[PDB]
């Protein structure tokens, strides 16, 4: 088999810059004037896309900011400049030989500019309450870079191993993340306490930004 | 143009066999071969096998020996994989792609088929609202909890609402079932001039709910 090693993993490259991936085959994929490399684009949710055939063979609807290159064992597509619809994860393929082979894949993050996010918190409904469990919500939204630092607070008390987060896909249009964190607790030991706080820390914050409510209240 | 078209999600039981269907229009069926590609959740591409239908010769990656099996229908334009004693390590996304049988790239892929392979039972979600209490921009949304298997999808106001909305990844819960929250952002104003309701559809169960998000207004 033909062992394809792609590298990086994983990269972050800002708008206009250069995007470089690269793919190196365990053995040589040319044959009779071919090299049957071929690059993939995939977005999350979808199936992957044909960006590169024959190693250097820019595909019909796809930008010419997309270049590929290499022959033998060392490939290399080429993003230039990258634009932000250019999130998705990249793999290579070949088809010199069966069976077919996928490279590892390579994650494009699009570096964007520091967002702070917009922060919400949301009580439980009493519907929810008839069912003897609460769930608190708390909304981090459209920022950047994806490293959010938060923490619950019930009654000021920092929270731990009782909270389960979701966190969306990079946007296509603004780079942006969000990030949905859900407090579990019993309905009994929601009653229990009066402030419930969800505390974010981010790079775009001067100050840690603080939401909350009282339990009684609204 | 040239059309894959696989069958959407599907819930199986372990120790079953399911059958995966892979229709193609737009172009010479029996011109391409069709290959099959296995994607878990998070990971990467890795392929199955491959079939030409002009002869149904199949190659199948060695890995895949006894699990998948291939075949075609010429009559209709038709591939298909069947996967035999299903466990939890064949919960996966199926690919079907069009290729040339010699040195052809896959320039043309099915939607993929999302398998889930588990034992639990169907089970419809509910909906509780995520109301905001009264800056500027407001956010509100819907909590689907409690529900089993994916997906489900959510629209607001049927569809008509679609900026700033972010329905996120679902969680499987320590209890088994999934549960995620859909929301939205909207001018505060809007609250007293707009009624939002989140459209939850969970196909598996044909569940329909339609909840209304109310706001409360807080001095």
């Amino acid at each position: 088999d033909i062992v394809l090693t792609q590298s990086p993993a994983s990269l972050a490259v800002s708008p206009g810059q250069r995007a470089t991936i690269s793919c190196k085959a365990s053995q040589s994929l040319d044959y009779e004037g071919d090299s049957d490399m071929n690059w993939y684009q995939q977005k999350p949710g979808q199936p992957p896309r044909l960006l590169i055939s024959g190693a250097s063979n820019l595909e019909s609807g796809i930008p010419a900011r997309f270049s590929g290159s290499g022959s033998g064992t060392d490939f290399t597509v080429n993003i230039h400049p990258v634009e932000e619809e250019d999130a998705a994860t990249y793999y290579c393929q070949q088809s010199t030989e069966d069976p077919r082979t996928f490279g590892g894949g390579t994650k494009l993050e699009i570096k964007r500019t520091v967002a702070a996010p917009s922060v919400f918190i949301f009580p439980p409904s009493d519907e929810q309450l008839k069912s003897g469990t609460a769930s608190v919500v708390c909304l981090l939204n459209n920022f950047y870079p994806r490293e959010a630092k938060y923490q619950w607070k019930v009654d000021n008390a920092l929270q731990s191993g009782n909270s389960q987060e979701s966190v969306t896909e990079q946007d296509s249009k603004d780079s942006t993340y969000s990030l949905s964190s859900t407090l579990t607790l019993s309905k009994a030991d929601y009653e229990k306490h009066k402030v419930y706080a969800c505390e974010v820390t981010h790079q775009g914050l001067s100050s840690p930004v603080t939401k909350s409510f009282n339990r009684g209240e609204c | 143009e040239v059309l894959l078209l696989q069958s959407g999600p599907e819930l199986v039981k372990p120790g079953t066999s399911v059958k995966i269907p892979c229709k193609a229009s737009g172009y010479t069926f029996t011109d391409y071969n069709v290959d099959w590609v296995k994607q878990r959740h998070g990971k990467g591409l890795e392929w199955i096998g491959d079939i030409n239908p002009n002869n149904g010769g199949t190659i199948y990656s060695q890995k895949f020996k006894g699990k998948a099996t291939l075949t075609v229908d010429k009559s209709s334009s038709t591939a298909f994989m069947e996967l035999r004693s299903l466990t939890s390590e064949d919960t996966a996304v199926y690919f079907c792609a069009r290729n040339y049988r010699w040195f052809g790239a896959m320039d043309h892929w099915g939607q993929g088929t999302s398998v889930t392979v588990s034992s639990a039972s169907t089970k419809g979600p509910s909906v509780f609202p995520l109301a905001p209490s009264s800056g500027g921009t407001a956010a509100l949304g819907c909590l689907v909890k409690d529900y089993f298997p994916e997906p489900v999808t959510v629209s607001w106001n049927s569809g008509a609402l679609t900026s700033g909305v972010h329905t996120f990844p679902a969680v499987l819960q320590s209890s088994g079932l999934y549960s995620l929250s859909s929301v939205v952002t909207v001018p505060s104003s809007s609250l007293g001039t707009q009624t939002y309701i989140c459209n939850v559809n969970h196909k598996p169960s044909n569940t329909k709910v339609d909840k209304r998000v109310e706001p409360k207004s807080c001095d």
